[PDB]
């Protein structure tokens, strides 16, 4: 549950960063 | 396994740099040019992610509740889970590395004899082992450098 939330954040931030540089 | 060696080095050096705050002066050795540009790219975008997502990172570090330098099992499950949707991009990859550095910093405070090595190995293991062919197709760390190359 905490680990799922952490995964959600990293994924959200990761894709957001990807889009920016893309 | 050069891909793994190179990856572990770039990721280890960045984490160690972040935790100790001191740059390392050693020849990268093999494909040194790429590795240095990777470390440079990693400093720029890596520090940026930590700055721009300090609030989220602090919360994540809190829920992780990492007890020691060897307690990387949970983070490993987290990183695997991040890619469990089948999506792979450099944005996610560099974010995991940036958070790794954020964790490495916290480890120092609680004890200063912490190798960042176990942490760097956990991150490198996930990336290189579970995304082996994706990385190779992207020309490894040159693809990394290229993607984050800004004008
Ligand atoms: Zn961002
Ligand atoms: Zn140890
Ligand atoms: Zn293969
Ligand atoms: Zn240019």
């Amino acid at each position: 549950r905490p680990e799922i939330w952490i995964a959600q954040e990293l994924r959200r931030i990761g894709d957001e960063e990807n889009a920016y540089y893309r | 396994d050069e891909l793994y060696r190179q990856s572990l080095e770039i990721i280890s050096r960045y984490l160690r740099e972040q935790a100790t705050g001191a740059k390392d002066t050693k020849p990268m050795g093999r494909s040194g040019a790429t590795s240095r540009k990777a470390l440079e790219t990693l400093r720029r975008v890596g520090d940026g992610v930590q700055r721009n997502h300090e609030t989220a990172f602090q919360g994540m570090l809190r829920k992780l509740d990492i007890k020691n330098e060897d307690d990387v099992k949970s983070l490993s499950r987290v990183m695997i889970h991040v890619f469990s949707d089948g999506v792979t991009n450099w944005g996610r990859i560099v974010t995991l590395i940036s958070f790794g550095a954020f964790v490495a910093k916290h480890l120092k405070t609680i004890n200063q004899e912490s190798c960042i090595e176990p942490l760097a190995e956990s991150i490198t293991d996930v990336l290189v082992r579970t995304k082996r062919d994706w990385l190779v197709k992207q020309r490894g760390w040159d693809g990394f450098v290229e993607f984050f190359h800004v004008e």
